[PDB]
């Protein structure tokens, strides 16, 4: 029975984790865009200058 | 004090089932319903887990 009740559990857990970390895995992708966007327009920017 | 020791052989001979009998209940009593309490909150522990 303790068996039972933990596959439930663990399945049960294992599929919140597995929807957490891919939503912040799409959101870390586009801060990176976001962040290599801003670094190389400020580096042109200093280099025209 | 031979032939009242030749039947208080017999006496002991039952003395030994009943207090074996004695024994098994209580043991078997007070393992069996805690058992019984385990399986009821083990079964009750999968549907809270659900």
């Amino acid at each position: 029975l303790k068996a039972q009740a933990l596959a439930i559990e663990t399945e049960a857990e294992l599929q919140r984790v597995q929807k957490v970390r891919e939503l912040e895995l799409v959101y870390a992708r586009a801060q990176l865009e976001l962040e290599v966007s801003k670094a190389q327009q400020l580096a042109e920017v200093e280099v025209k200058k | 004090q031979s032939e009242a020791e030749k039947a208080r052989k017999e006496l002991l001979e039952l003395e030994a089932l009943s207090m074996a009998v004695e024994s098994t209940g209580t043991a078997k009593a007070e393992a069996e319903s805690r058992a019984e309490a385990a399986r009821i909150e083990g079964e009750g522990s999968v549907l809270q887990a659900k």
